DNA sequence: AAGTACCTCCCAACTACTTTTCCTCACACTTGTACTCCA
DNA sequence: TGGAGTACAAGTGTGAGGAAAAGTAGTTGGGAGGTACTT
């Protein structure tokens, strides 16, 4: 029995400490610390596959639309088939119409007589009670929830030889009284807007709320959260919502507000424990194992822990493992608007002195966000677990299974049209990029022959001449009338440019052309030092500049050379800014702002204070 | 934010080295059906150095100087707004002990008061100081007396005795009557003391219709509440001033000593018992600076409560709010009654003013602290060391309370003492004159001297000068003779200084009283109590270091050097 | 008293110079650290003078009461925007819509830091211009562009450069691609233009409007890429991109590399959260994000009860409290931007149809969303930005 | 993803969270006389209520004087249509010089519909910005056991300026969790401790924003939860020590009255040091008289713990280790 | 330059007006002044 | 004057709803300019 | 081919909201205590 406690309730949060000492010294750590010691643990993902198939708020009122669980049918009870696992998925249109063997992998079955029945009022709730634990055999039927009623299922007569399950239905009454019923769970027993009732569940498959019940409604309840279980068999039930516990005995008369929680939490998920006893809680930031008093079986409040994360959306599934020493629990909070989850790993003892190790967390497949999942409890340090799936904008069932040891619909409907009217227009637009990129395949060519031959020798000094004489008209066409106070083209050769096959003299015959204007009237930049943004590194020189250049494209290109070379002379006649004025045709505009721009306007252009 | 104050820094501040002082009250009303519970501020009050409570008690010396102190730092003082000041120590009366005194200043109080009387100053267990004066009359008829606020009070003898124990008056006459019958002495003095009573007042006849009487007349004075009826009023008397060493749970043995202040008091007017000396070191004791700390904090929250009610009585005359389950109304009073116990407290460590708007016991109210000086260091530590004989003494100019005295052997030095006025008054202790400050056990103790011949005290009926009372803190529990107890004082001495129980403190002094012809009154009387002088010295059979007050050293033989032990008396 | 007391939010019109003296002496810290690490030369300096002192006549020009200076923190990046596309430079906006969320230059939170002494005297209602309040979104970078070239005119007196043989180019090695893609797109932005060659930018004058025709000259460069990304590997019998370089062509480049460009990506998914995959930060490694954590270190530059956080900042220190990896480590180990290119050709060394037209829309989901993160539009403004390419070209060719 | 540590208000959300709690106040006081019968508008909702003050809820144990009868009266269309009809009616005159989402954000909240939009992960401020996706990786080595690097985020983390009390203090085991060339731990909840040293009384009716009380606030009738975890995490460092008469004296400064749990830590301060000292190195006066003080000692503060509140320990066996201990002297 | 002394810590801080009577390197309060250098002349009686 | 009357002497927890008024665009009205079954 | 009817080129019109620090201001912690009241 634990010793650090107070009554209200019981601490652990994240990673900080505990509170109690139990202070046994022999020789076996006298402290019960809870941050214990082991192994490190890390959960491994097995992708496999299992089945098939307004805008910035979210409703709470669905919870589920898929199941599967250890649940046995009425005829296996003078049979020893012990417990079966059938399946029951949602499809349709807009998801209406209703429709296992765990071999190696979880998939369907393998001879597929699914029955997927008609529901004409559609699917919010896929959800199973099952049973107690120390009962002696399982439940045998569903109740699920539609959106005009609430229907009856019965888990009767399933054979082997045709892998076949049907159902019996009783016919469900409607919304008599027009609120939203929120869950069904059974432990006609259901949770409508406002109230809540008791129902003895019928008995044949051919051919009832009881004289005394009450109400739930809360006006300071903002949502319409709503969720249902019963406590510990003896006729006493759960209330839930994102406010508080309602514990009614319908025998007795007794409520009681032990959450008072509509200060700060917002309930997320109420989850019973298959064990009776432990009982989880899995609310806003909080992860409570509240147990059960031994002299009154009502509530105890036992061994909590905060949820760190700000999500809104945390569902809660939580499996057990029963080890010889030892009883595990978990906890799966899955997101609708992320991929995180945060779980725990307990260790459930007989005298109701029980630990916690440590958290860890997986992610998914990064597109959807998950919107289903279900444990595979497995017929009841190495942490092998597993679980199946089911994301939202994701309608493919896989599985996965948790050991030890994507194209957005903004893209598709749009690019390459069925238009039979432009087929080939882009068509040849194909072969009309090929009718030039082949055009200036060759030209190249003829100066891969010519390097720095004599033909071109031609070239080099006509591209000294041509590029000599028109530089002075350029220079003297503002120096006639300077006073502008209210440009550098650099195409004034016309033949092509592009006919001539030298790296290192085509940039220093430009830069020769520099130092032929020491004088005024023009100004030139460099390339050596401005020209760096494709490369993100450093250019020393212009030989290794294109030698980045012409070390990436060995293979890819086309004999490595041809479309590299008149990329950077491409790129000199495009970064062609070389004849603005000198600094006098800048600052004689920069005095005509500052005195027709009146006396406010000096310190309004001031810079050089700091 | 809260930082750590060392007192380093409180001397430059020149501010008083304050700690604060936590008081939680019990606001309960209804019959004590709602009770609140209220930790309230009272302001700093200035704390000694190397106390618990300084910040320098389990500290190295070379953490001293980590703080800036001196390497022998020697504590033990205040710091009120820099000046360093101390609580003088003082000698008055020891506690729990009936003297005998005889004194001249009875005769001022009337006619037909003698000059003879029994004074007793029981302490109570948390230091307080409460003297119940027994006076003597030529009429027979002895009157009790005591002190409660700042009035002196008379009540005869047997009102008391019939209110101790439920006694009938035979009960009353026949305690008295141990033996000794055929003393006229006895038999004649102690009929007028009865025969006045059954005149004076016939109309009280038990234990319950007396104190009918004694709370009735002193209700008011008591400032007692009226849902107490006389008689608890009465009873709450009986257990505030009579005999306060015990107060409840010993209305039996608070009826046991005041017939052994009688039977003293009668051999005394005899002269069978020669009168004690107060000045003789033997009946005097030291009044440590703590414990009279002690008690004037104990004070201050006595005048702490009683303006909260007068607060409430300031609401009485209003019909404000009359809301007293109510949270905000108990703020709405201790927001405006004058909470500051801060320099309250420090207002007696600067001026040196006793003030006190109910009375302690001494009879002084001044020069209770002093300027702990730093002229050199042999000044400084003559300070702690000092103890002062008490300031009402100057007037006297008879040289009793002045004159060097025999029995300061060891206790006093008989050199260290200034020239000039308190020539005499302002004498120091020895260099080996430890002082108890806690109290010792006595629940072992009786069990041992009922082990030996002691009879107890119920059994006994028994009295007389001719038996040995044995005494332990004032309480009265045996009798035997004068040669058993004469062996007991060597037999308790011999199970104390070797290792038989831990019971036996080695601080208990055991004043064998042996009789004599007219001289002191015999008895064999233990204390073990708070604020004795004690010195070591060494005993000679089962040689162990040995601790003796300056009550047992009246009646040894202890040699000095061990050339000059002779033979058959020295057993020290 | 009132003679200590000053700066009390009533300077009537000084104020109302003081974000115009200000958000010049920022502009002077801004492009002198451009000169510094981004290696633009002294005509780079010199020309964004004059582009200021025609931008007081703006205001000056309406009328001095209720004229409400329409400014922002982009004015700073639009008339640095203007000493790009005249300067002709290779540069393009994803170099200065990414670097700001890697805050190379002082562009965010240019209060805290950069005046020193022009922040007292400012009205709290200017204060969340003169700050880094946002980052501009949605194209809001695109917006203040129509507020520079458009009131005067930046055509005529000067010319709109997007040097458009650029940002084909920087898309080439953006990505990894064989080159014949530099040429491919050649034929394409010249076939939808009337006057064919030389775009020019969109300006403004009258209106309030978006631009619905998507008239930005850099936006139309950025959809030209975006349909022969499509072509040459389904609109093809040449099948010259074999059958087996499709597998390591979109997941080897959806890949995490730690370069000094693609980790000053990730931080454009941090500020964004707009664009899927921009919370992707979870799947980082240690010395990924140690530069990530030294990125911080070029943060905290510009982003008495102070000596108890003091000891916070003693009980925590910065570096490591025993042998970091500053001294006794690695001199030359970083991997390079010409190295995740030539790692990938070295990977996509083969080089010598409903099963391919699926499998290369694998790479129209990387990099026609590629595109989405490195310039930080929404993908419904793509489609503002694709809408007038396609159907146009649809209604030239016939 | 995780719950930040910002302090930021907004325009537009802190409207539409008035106008969120304001339609409370009309759909309650309908309420008020529905359960009868059959000038700021937040701060009538919260003294409704009682404030914690001990974890993020406020509770009751169940079997006790709580009690009361459930209601039989069923809730229905007839009641319900009803409740909401007189706020729409009146609660739309802000809807008409507010935001074109506080519209939005107002309609859908009645039925159902939660949003997806959480208001601080758009926010794009870019200093609050860097705060939230740096508090999702410092959790995510954590949880994934490697603290070379988290312990790294930490101290860039709280060089921000805008970072909060929350995230200061929890997550310290990074130091915790070192231990190579680590500073230790203790001396952070030290300072810690230190400048929030406030023993102010709970206010109990601020609108809580950017905090909650029940982890950082030093208020009374519980104690700082920075306080408590220094105790605990000094004490089994004590115990590692192998200053326990070091550790006891600094309980012996603070008047910490306000709660049960630091006089049980107490109660074993001197425990614990009555383990290693009632052996005495025997197999002889000396420490007989110190072993049996520091039981004593024991015996009454667990018993005083005992006087306090809540604190429910298994008396039998507690008891016979205390026996037991002076059963070693004999 | 003047400066002054820090009782606490010994660390030489200055003061100028219209600032706090504090430490700044420490919180403390008392705070005492340090010289510098002054020419004082002495006989050597 | 005789002990109340009790009114205040009086700062300010963490921000509370204000708060300084500035600034980014949203979201479709207009009738041809286009591409077409009856006439 | 001359005349429609629904899809749609193309100009200018309405109001209406996110930025978040910036300093002031919402109740009870707060901050102390002898001066200020005519029954």
């Amino acid at each position: 029995l634990g010793v650090g406690v107070q009554g209200a309730s019981l601490y652990c949060p994240q990673e900080n400490y505990t509170t109690k000492k139990q202070e046994k010294p022999q020789w076996l750590r006298p402290v019960d610390d809870t941050l214990a010691e082991d192994a490190l643990d890390l959960h491994i993902v097995v992708k496999s596959l299992l089945c098939d198939t307004d805008a910035f708020f979210w409703d709470p009122t669905v919870a589920n639309r898929l199941d599967s669980q250890y649940i046995q049918t009425a005829s296996d009870l003078r049979n020893y088939r012990d417990g079966t696992e059938i399946i029951a998925y949602a499809s349709g249109k807009t998801g209406s119409v209703l429709n296992l063997t765990r071999q190696n992998t979880l998939h369907l079955n393998r001879h597929n007589n699914v029955t997927s029945i008609e529901l004409h009022s559609p699917i919010k709730s896929i959800k199973i009670p099952g049973a107690s634990e120390s009962i002696g055999r399982r439940s045998n039927l569903v109740g699920i929830i539609t959106e005009n009623s609430f229907q009856i299922f019965r888990i009767e007569s399933v054979h082997s030889r045709s892998c076949d399950v049907m159902v019996s239905s009783s016919e469900p009454l409607y919304f008599v009284e027009i609120d939203d019923l929120q869950v069904v769970d059974f432990a006609a027993i259901i949770d409508i807007k406002g109230n809540w009732s008791i129902g003895r569940i019928p008995k044949n498959f051919n051919n009832l709320i009881d004289n005394l019940h009450g109400t739930i409604f809360d006006p300071e309840e903002l949502s319409s959260w709503k969720r249902i279980e019963w406590f510990s068999h003896f006729q006493k039930i759960l209330v839930f919502d994102r406010s508080k516990m309602i514990e009614i005995d319908f025998m007795n008369n007794w409520q009681t507000e032990v959450v008072q929680a509509k200060a700060w939490s917002n309930i997320r998920d109420y989850k019973r424990i298959d064990d009776k006893n432990g009982i989880l809680l899995t609310s806003r930031e909080i992860i409570i194992v509240g147990a059960s008093e031994s002299n009154d079986p009502v509530r105890r409040i036992s061994w909590k822990h905060d949820l760190d994360p700000d999500d809104t959306t945390l569902r809660i599934t939580v499996q057990k493992v029963k080890k010889p020493d030892h009883i595990l629990l978990v906890a799966f909070v899955y997101s609708m608007r992320h991929k995180r989850i945060y779980m725990h790993v307990f260790s459930h003892r007989k005298a109701n002195l029980f630990q916690s190790l440590g958290c860890s967390t997986v992610l998914e497949i990064p597109g959807g966000t998950p919107t289903g999942i279900e444990t595979i409890l497995t017929l009841d340090f190495e942490l092998v677990v597993d679980f199946l799936v089911k994301l939202r904008n994701s309608s493919e069932v896989y599985y996965y299974a948790l050991s030890n040891t994507v194209d957005h619909p903004e893209w598709a409907s749009l690019f390459n049209n069925a238009d039979e009217r432009e087929k080939e227009s882009i068509g040849a637009l194909v072969s009309q990029i090929k009718l030039k990129e082949r055009e200036r395949i060759s030209r190249v060519q003829n100066l891969i022959e010519h390097e720095n031959s004599h033909d071109e020798d031609k070239y080099l000094q006509d591209l000294g001449y041509r590029l000599s004489i028109a530089t002075n008209e350029l220079l003297e066409s503002w120096q006639k009338t300077k006073d502008e106070s209210i440009h550098s083209k650099l195409k004034n050769l016309l033949e092509n440019s592009d006919s001539f096959a030298s790296i290192p003299e085509f940039s220093s015959l430009l830069d020769q052309f520099f130092q032929y204007y020491q004088d005024q009237d023009v100004t030139f930049i460099g390339f050596e030092k401005l020209l760096h943004l494709f490369l993100h590194e450093d250019v020393p020189g212009l030989d290794i500049f294109y030698n980045k250049l012409l070390q990436c494209w060995v293979l890819v290109s086309p004999q490595a050379e041809l479309l590299t070379k008149e990329i950077v002379k491409d790129i000199i006649w495009s970064l062609a800014r070389l004849e603005k004025p000198s600094l006098f045709e800048p600052i004689q505009n920069e005095i005509s702002r500052s005195l027709s721009g009146p006396y406010q306007d000096i310190i309004s252009s001031w810079d050089m204070d700091d | 934010v809260e930082r750590k104050v060392y007192p380093s820094e409180s001397r430059q501040r020149l501010t008083s080295y304050r700690g604060k002082l936590l008081l939680k009250l019990k606001w309960s009303v209804n019959n004590g059906e709602e009770n609140l519970f209220e930790v309230r501020d009272c302001g700093g009050l200035p704390v000694m150095l190397q106390s618990n409570r300084c910040h320098l008690n389990k500290m190295s010396p070379y953490e001293l100087v980590q703080h800036k102190e001196e390497s022998d730092e020697i504590g033990g003082y205040f710091i009120v707004n820099g000046i360093e000041k101390l609580i003088r120590m003082l000698i008055v009366q020891r506690r729990n002990h009936p003297m005998a005194i005889i004194r001249p200043s009875f005769a001022n109080r009337g006619a037909s008061y003698s000059h003879y009387g029994i004074q007793i100053r029981s302490v109570r267990p948390d230091q307080t100081s409460q003297t119940n004066v027994l006076h003597y009359l030529n009429d027979g008829q002895v009157t009790f007396r005591f002190s409660w606020r700042k009035n002196e009070y008379l009540v005869p003898v047997v009102m008391i005795l019939k209110a101790l124990c439920h006694t009938s008056d035979r009960e009353i006459f026949d305690g008295i009557i141990g033996n000794d019958v055929k003393d006229s002495f006895l038999t004649d003095r102690l009929e007028l003391l009865l025969r006045g009573f059954k005149k004076r007042y016939p109309h009280l006849q038990n234990r319950t219709q007396v104190l009918q009487y004694l709370g009735d007349k002193f209700r008011v004075v008591f400032q007692a509440s009226p849902d107490q009826s006389d008689l608890e009023v009465g009873q709450e008397v009986l257990d505030r001033i009579v005999l306060v060493h015990l107060g409840k749970d010993g209305s039996q043995d608070k009826f046991r000593m005041l017939l052994f202040m009688i039977r003293k008091l009668y051999s005394l007017v005899a002269g069978e018992c020669s009168p004690d000396n107060p000045d003789a070191t033997q009946h005097q004791e030291v009044l440590l600076g703590g414990f009279l700390y002690g008690m004037i904090l104990k004070e201050k929250i006595d005048e702490y409560l009683q303006n909260i009610i007068a607060q409430v009585r300031m609401d009485i005359n209003r019909g404000m709010a009359i809301n007293f389950k109510d949270k905000r109304y108990m703020s709405r009073v201790l927001m405006r009654v004058n909470e500051n116990i801060g320099s309250k407290m420090q207002y007696f460590l600067s001026t040196g003013n006793l003030v006190s708007q109910s009375g302690l016991d001494l009879q002084q109210v001044s020069g209770y602290t002093v300027v702990a000086e730093k002229i050199n260091f042999y000044r400084f530590i003559s300070h702690f060391r000092m103890v002062h004989r008490g300031s009402f003494f100057a007037q006297l100019k008879t040289t009793t309370v002045r004159k060097l005295l025999p029995e300061s052997w060891g206790f006093l030095c008989p050199v260290h003492t200034p020239d000039g006025s308190p020539c005499g008054l302002l004498n120091h202790f020895a260099h080996k004159c430890r002082i108890s400050t806690q109290q010792s056990d006595v629940s072992r103790i009786p069990s041992i001297l009922y082990s030996l011949g002691v009879a107890p005290a119920s059994h006994t009926f028994a009295a007389g000068p001719s038996l040995c009372c044995v005494q332990i803190d004032g309480k009265i529990i045996g009798w035997v003779s004068h040669e058993q107890g004469k062996i007991i004082a060597d037999t308790l001495r011999y199970w104390k200084v070797e290792g038989k129980t831990p019971g036996l403190p080695i601080d208990l002094e055991i004043g064998y009283v042996p009789p004599s012809t007219r001289g002191q009154y015999p008895g064999l009387y233990l204390f073990g109590g708070h604020s004795r002088m004690l010195r070591p010295v060494r005993y000679l059979p089962l040689d162990k270091e040995d601790i003796v007050g300056p009550f047992e050293q009246v009646y040894m033989n202890i040699a000095v050097t061990p050339q000059e032990i002779q033979n058959n008396v020295h057993t020290h | 008293r009132q003679s200590h007391k000053k700066f009390k939010k009533l300077i009537g019109h000084e104020a109302k110079l003081l974000f115009l003296k200000s958000f010049q002496f920022i502009l002077k810290r801004q492009i002198r650290w451009l000169i510094t690490e981004m290696r633009f030369p002294k005509e780079f300096e010199h020309v964004a003078k004059i582009i200021w002192l025609k931008i007081l006549k703006t205001i000056n020009d309406q009328p001095q009461e209720e004229l409400k200076l329409q400014l922002h923190m982009t004015s700073t990046i639009s008339i640095l925007y203007l000493a790009s596309t005249h300067l002709s430079l290779p540069v393009y906006t994803c170099d200065y819509i990414k670097w700001i969320c890697t805050a190379k230059m002082p562009y965010f939170q240019a209060s805290e830091i950069l005046p020193k002494s022009w922040r007292i005297q400012l009205p709290n209602y200017y204060v969340s211009i003169l700050e880094g309040s946002i980052s501009p979104f949605n194209g809001q970078l695109y917006n203040k562009i129509a507020l520079t070239c458009g009131m005067i005119h930046f055509k005529e007196f000067f010319n709109s450069e997007i040097s458009c043989q650029g940002l084909l180019l920087k898309l080439v090695m953006q990505c990894a691609l064989p080159p014949e893609f530099y040429f491919y797109t050649k034929q394409v932005i010249e076939f939808e233009e009337t006057d064919i060659r030389n775009l020019t930018l969109w300006e403004r004058t009258d209106e309030r409007h978006t631009g619905r025709v998507s008239n930005h000259a850099e936006l139309r460069v950025l959809s030209y890429f975006m349909l022969t990304i499509n072509w040459m590997l389904s609109f093809d019998r040449d099948r010259q991109y074999p059958l087996k370089w499709i597998l390591s062509l979109t997941e080897s480049l959806t890949q995490r590399t730690t370069t000094s460009e693609s980790i000053g990506r990730n931080i454009v998914k941090v500020v964004y959260p707009d664009k899927p995959t921009s919370s992707d930060y979870f799947q980082w490694s240690e010395e990924e994000t140690l530069e990530f954590l030294k990125w911080m270190e070029k943060q905290f530059l510009p982003t008495d009860q102070k000596i108890a956080r003091r000891k916070l900042y003693k009980i925590f220190p910065l570096d490591r409290e025993a042998n970091h990896d500053g001294e006794f480590n690695d001199s030359t180990h970083q991997l390079t931007f010409i190295e995740d290119l030539q790692e990938r050709y070295a990977k996509q060394t083969p080089f010598f149809p409903p099963a391919r037209k699926e499998a290369i829309g694998r790479l129209l989901t990387h990099i026609a969303s590629q595109l989405l993160v490195d310039f930080a539009i929404s993908k419904e403004q793509l489609k503002d930005c694709i809408s007038r390419i396609k159907n146009a070209c649809l209604h030239r060719m016939n | 993803m995780f719950e930040v540590p910002i302090t930021l208000t907004n325009r537009k959300f802190a409207q539409r969270r008035k106008l969120k709690y304001q339609y409370i106040n009309y759909i309650s006081r309908r309420f008020d006389r529905i359960s009868k019968k059959s000038s700021d508008e937040e701060r009538k909702f919260w003294k409704k209520y009682e404030k914690p003050e001990k974890s993020f809820e406020i509770w009751r144990t169940v079997s006790s004087q709580n009690k009361q009868p459930i209601n039989k009266q069923k809730m229905t269309y007839h009641n319900f249509k009803k409740i909401e009809k007189i706020p729409l009616r009146k609660m739309e005159i802000p809807l008409l010089h507010c935001t074109k989402e506080n519209k939005l954000y107002f309609q859908s909240i009645s039925r159902g519909l939660e949003p997806l939009k959480t208001s601080t992960s758009e926010v794009r401020n870019y200093r609050t910005r860097h705060i939230v996706t740096l508090t999702d990786l410092l959790h995510l080595n954590v949880s994934r056991h490697n603290w070379s690097l988290a312990y790294k985020i930490f101290a860039t983390l709280i060089r921000i300026p805008g970072v909060q009390i929350k995230s200061l203090w929890g997550i310290g085991v990074e130091i915790l969790d070192n231990l190579s060339n680590s500073s230790s731990g203790l001396d952070f909840l030290q300072w810690m401790c230190q400048i929030y040293s406030s023993k102010s009384r709970f206010v109990q009716n601020i609108n809580y924003r950017s905090i909650v009380p029940p982890f950082q606030t030093g208020s009374r009738t519980h104690t700082a939860k920075f306080a408590i975890t220094y105790l605990w995490s000094s004490l089994i460092n004590c115990q590692k020590s192998m200053l326990i008469d070091k550790i006891s004296e600094w309980v012996l400064t603070p008047p910490f009255m306000e709660d049960a749990e630091v006089w049980f830590i107490y109660a074993s301060c001197h425990l614990l040091k009555a383990d290693t000292l009632s052996r005495q190195f025997v197999n002889r006066d000396i420490k007989i008289n110190q072993v049996i003080k520091h039981i004593h000692y024991v015996r009454t503060f667990l018993k005083i713990c005992l006087d306090k509140g809540g604190f429910a320990v298994p008396s039998r066996l507690i008891e016979n280790q205390l026996k037991s201990f002076e059963s070693r002297l004999y | 330059t003047l400066k002054y002394i820090c009782a606490e810590c010994s660390s030489k801080l200055s003061l100028s007006r219209t600032d706090a009577v504090r430490c700044k390197d420490c919180g403390h309060r008392i705070l005492l002044k340090a010289r510098t250098k002054r020419l004082v002349q002495f006989e050597a009686r």
